[PDB]
This record gives structure tokens, sequence and C-alpha cells, in this order.
């Protein structure tokens, strides 16, 4: 449950998604996830109407060679964004900064 | 509801009572109406003043 | 020792001393100047008041080989106590820029003198990094995991400058610059918004290449870094959230308020239009009357 | 100020003119009587200059990178509303005296008008000042709010 949510970019999982991840029925999943909140495994909110569990915290888990790559990929996305912004705002206001 | 201590809505066409305890919208827009209010009179005044040119 | 070290404030005076001293001892070709730092300590703010060079030699052939003069440290203590008694011996500055492992070894001699963990004040003399002309680091001793021996290592602390009153007031007469940041008018902070984005972008790229270097060039994995990056993904706003919708409402209000302020300025500028005209109208008459009266008189 | 001994001898032997050649001289008029007599009859004053290298200037000039890191941090946003709100109210109270001021104000002689319609402590000036402060500020506030949001995600 803790491994699956991390690796996907989304940090919300449907009870539908979890049911396939854990390869157990959605009836059992609702009971399991409640306990995750009690332990402090994951902390978050349970909505049965939107069929979601929204985490707001991912508890420290030891990172490994593979996982380093996934992080690298997310930060790539981030670096390209800052650059796009900065080029944009240089052209704009060029005449008068000072 | 008219008095106003719970301000909600009654359904005749069904039979529910919805409760809203939502007090009040923006002070910001309200005080902005006052500033505009003053300004309308002020410009006409100035114009009165500015008629020595005519 | 005391763990109180939170901030290190550094007078503009210490910096001036260290530069001067570096160049009057004519320590060059990455010959290190090592000098003493005096001030208060065992406080949350360490107030770094002054520095004086100590005699020092560093050999490029092998870095283990250096001299430092013990007696000079001693001589200075009774002199400095008389001059201003709030001063205490607190450690040593290094010319830097490089962070050496010869500094573990130098710290151990200063550790004899000092009542605190020896404060290492890396005052960069070349001033390449414009921002951060100072790094502060305190010697700690901590249990290194993986079944490895206890290590003595350098943990960064805020070296950020605050300045004393007496120093600051003269400095302000000298300058009149808009500096790295003054937060002055609109013009000044508008520059700042571009520069500050660019600060972040620089910072950010380095973190990207650090991760390549773990898996290409085999740096020993510094797990601390990885811990911080987890906190960045996790406490990262998520888009599609109805919080974003709220944000847009706040934006709508302020952009409107700008519009109403813009109009009020129109009323001010419009008043000036009329008053200047009034003045012109009287003056036309003043000048006409000069001409007729010059004719009559003649 | 800086000083250097001029002998008693110089004063007698009229050697003071030799002493002030190639100089512009500096007089400190303030503080007289005695004090000044002694000063004139003892030393000679000359200008004081401050020399510094530009490596020093750059140090003096320097701040930090956490200077701009702070400049990307944002306040709580309710407090920002407070300021926008307040300004509008602020300006209402001074717009009445400004409104009053320009009702007539055509009467001959400027000096009289300054007392009559309160042209001292000028309401026109004071209105433009408040508007303009709040305005530059709210352009920085909307800008910063947007920059952070787009940057991060």
């Amino acid at each position: 449950l803790i491994e699956t949510v991390f690796v996907k970019n989304i940090r919300m999982l449907s009870f539908e998604d979890i049911s396939k991840a854990t390869h157990l029925p959605k009836d059992n999943v609702e009971h399991l996830v409640m306990r995750a909140i009690s332990l402090g495994l994951l902390k978050g909110s349970i909505d049965q109407v939107n069929e979601l569990v929204t985490i707001s915290w991912v508890q420290p888990r030891i990172i490994s060679g593979d996982q380093i790559t996934k992080m690298k990929d997310r930060l790539v996305e981030w670096n390209d964004q800052v650059e796009k912004l900065g080029k944009k705002m240089e052209a704009r206001g060029q005449s008068i900064w000072v | 509801i008219l008095d106003k201590i719970f301000y909600g809505v009654l359904d005749q066409g069904n039979g529910w009572l919805y409760v809203y305890e939502t007090p009040n919208q923006d002070a910001t827009y309200d005080s902005a109406l006052e500033l505009v209010g003053q300004l309308n009179k002020v410009v006409d005044q100035l114009f009165e003043k500015a008629s020595v040119l005519y | 020792m005391s763990l109180q070290h939170e901030k290190v404030t550094i007078a503009p005076l210490v910096l001036l001393s260290a530069l001067d001293h570096y160049e009057r001892t004519q320590t060059k070709e990455n010959k290190r100047c090592v000098g003493v730092i005096l001030g208060d300590a065992n406080s949350s703010t360490i107030r770094v008041t002054n520095s004086f060079a100590l005699p020092f030699e560093e050999d490029e052939k092998n870095s283990d080989v250096w001299f430092l003069d013990h007696n000079y440290i001693e001589n200075m203590n009774e002199m400095c106590k008389k001059i201003n008694a709030k001063e205490k011996l607190i450690g040593w500055y290094h010319s830097g820029p490089k962070l050496r492992a010869s500094d573990l070894k130098i710290n151990e001699l200063f550790k004899k003198y000092t009542q605190n963990n020896p404060l290492l004040l890396i005052v960069d003399v070349k001033q390449q990094g414009v921002g951060l002309p100072t790094d502060a680091y305190v010697a700690i001793e901590q249990v290194k995991d993986d079944g490895t021996s206890t290590e003595k290592t350098f943990l960064h602390l805020p070296c950020t400058i605050e300045a004393e009153e007496a120093e600051e007031i003269g400095v302000e007469h000298l300058l009149r610059d808009v500096r790295d940041q003054a937060a002055g008018g609109l013009s000044i902070r508008l520059t700042n918004q571009l520069k500050s984005l660019k600060g972040l972008q620089s910072k950010l790229k380095d973190v990207v290449e650090y991760l390549d270097k773990v898996i290409n060039k085999e740096l020993p994995i510094n797990h601390t870094i990885l811990g911080k990056l987890q906190d960045v993904f996790n406490l990262l706003p998520n888009l599609g959230t109805p919080d974003d919708d709220e944000i847009d409402v706040e934006n709508h209000d302020r952009i409107n308020i700008s519009n109403n302020l813009q109009k009020a300025l129109t009323v001010k500028t419009n008043d000036e239009l009329m008053v200047i005209y009034i003045s012109n109208l009287v003056r036309s008459i003043i000048a006409f009357d000069d001409l007729i009266e010059n004719k009559i008189q003649n | 100020d800086a000083f250097r001994l001029i002998d008693t001898g110089a004063l007698i032997n009229n050697l003071e003119p030799r002493q002030t050649t190639s100089n512009t001289g500096l007089l400190n008029k303030a503080n007289i009587q005695a004090l000044i007599h002694g000063l004139n009859r003892h030393y000679y004053s000359l200008n004081i200059d401050y020399h510094k290298t530009a490596k020093e200037t750059k140090m003096l000039m320097n701040l930090h990178k956490e200077q701009w890191q702070s400049g990307l941090k944002m306040y709580d946003y309710e407090e920002k509303e407070e300021s926008n709100l307040a300004a509008t109210k602020s300006m209402v109270k001074i717009a009445e005296q400004y409104s009053k001021r320009i009702e007539e104000e055509k009467e001959l002689t400027e000096e009289e008008l300054k007392t009559r319609y309160v042209g001292r402590q000028d309401p026109k000036k004071h209105l433009s000042e408040t508007a303009d402060e709040t305005l530059e500020n709210n352009i920085v506030s909307v800008l910063t709010a947007g920059v952070n949001s787009v940057a991060i995600k």
C-alpha cells in the first residue's frame, strides 16, 4: 500500500486502484486502509463518496538505486519549468526593470 | 429565517430543511463602493471649479 | 560542549581584517592563512567581533605538513582580555575556499584553547560566490551507521550577517548602492523577482546532477539529501485540488482592487490638468497688458 | 577631523602662510571662544579621505543568497486582504477634506487660500501618497503569489 502510492506521481489512490495493487477485493481494502491510518503508516482522509484515500504524508522508507531514477525524472520536469518561466519574464518587462 | 438565527431553506416540493450558517461576504467590495461613491461627486465639483476657462 | 551555535553574526570588521591580513602575510599560491577569531560564545547568537592573523605555514607538497605557533595564541589572550573583556578565544578562520580534511586536524589544536566546539569560519577571499561570502561550520562527533567508527564531521550552521550598530552606521555613509537587494521602490523589487527565480533555478539544477553522480561516479550515498527530497514530493501541492480554485478567487479580488486604485490616480492627474490651465489663463492677460503699456508710456 | 602640530614659533614668526600652501584648508566655524583660539594657535586642519580597494567594496556590498530565498516566501494571505481593505477606508476619511477644499477655492491671493482651504498638510498630496504606496505593494503581492504557484507545479 505504501510502495504503490509512492511510485505513481499521484498521491491519491482510488479504492478501485488499490484493489488491483493489493490483488485482494475492494471489500477487504477498505478495512485494511483504515488500520493504516491508526498505525500511522499513512495518514490522510477517507472519502467513500469520491472512492478515494487522499494521503498527505508518505512515511520514510529506505530509498534504493531504482527509486533514485524515479526522483531524477520528477526533478527533470521541474527544472524545465523554471527555465520556461524565466525566459518568459526576461522578455516581458525588458524595457524597465530599473 | 426572516428574523435570522439559522437562515436556511424549506422544500415544499419535497420535505427537507437545509441549514446554512454562512455569514457575510466581502468587506472589500463594500468599502470599495464607498471610495467610488465619493469620487463621483468629487469629479463634478472639480469640473465646476474648472469652468473659468469657459 | 555547548551546542548553542544557532546563528553566527559576523561584523563587517572581521571580513575587512581577514582580507587585509591575507595580503600582508603574502600567503599566495593557495598558501592558507589561518588566524584567530575573538568574540562572545556559549550563546545562541555567537557575536564574532574580530580576528588577527597567527603565524602560519602550509606546504603544497603534502598537506599534513603545516606550522602553527602555539605561544602567539597565548600572548594575544591577556592583551585581548584587557582591550575588551567580552572577547574570548572562539576558534579560527580559514581563507578557504576549499573545505579540507586538514581542518579536522587544525580544529584539534584549537579545541585545547576553546570552551566550545571550534568555530570554523570560512571567509572566502576571492569572493567568487557573491552570495555566501561566508560559510560556518562546527565540529561535531556523532555515531556513523553501517557498523562504522565514530566520525568527526562538519555540520553547516547559519553564518548570516547581522552587524553591530557602531560598524553599520559608518558603512551606510560609504555606500549608496541598490546592492543585491534593498527592497526599495517598485523598480528594485521587480528586478528582485527575476533574480530570485534565477537563484532558485540554479539551486535546483545542481540537485538534478547530484543524483546522476550517485549512480555514475559513485559518491557514497548521502541519505540525508534523499530525506529532504522525499519531503519536497510529499508536501508538494497537488493540482486539480479545490484549493487551487480558492486561490483564483483571491487573485480575482486583488486585481480588481488595483483597478479601483488606478482610477483614483486618474482623478488626481485630472485635477493637475485644470490648475495649470487656470494659471496659463491669468498669465495670458499679464503678458498682453505688458505690451499695451509699453506703447502708451513711450 | 585631523590635526598636526603647528609650533608656537610659527605664530610669532609669521610662518603660518608657508604652512597652508597647496591646500584648500578646512575651517570648523562651530565651537569658538576659547577652544577656537587654542585650535588656531596650535594645529592645522586638513580634509580626510577614505580609501578602500574594490575587493573591500564588494564585501561591503555583499549579502547572501538566503536574501532572495526569503524574498520568495509569502505571508499569510488574509493579512494581505487586511491591507487592501484598510487603504480604501483610509482614503475615504481624507477625501472629504479634499472634497471640501475644492468647493470654491478660486479666491484671489494664494497666501490667504493656504489657511482658508487648508492647503498646508495638503490633502491632494496626502491622497496620491497613500494610493501609490498600496499600489506598488499590491503589484508585488499578485506577482509573487503567481510566480511561486506556476514555478513549483
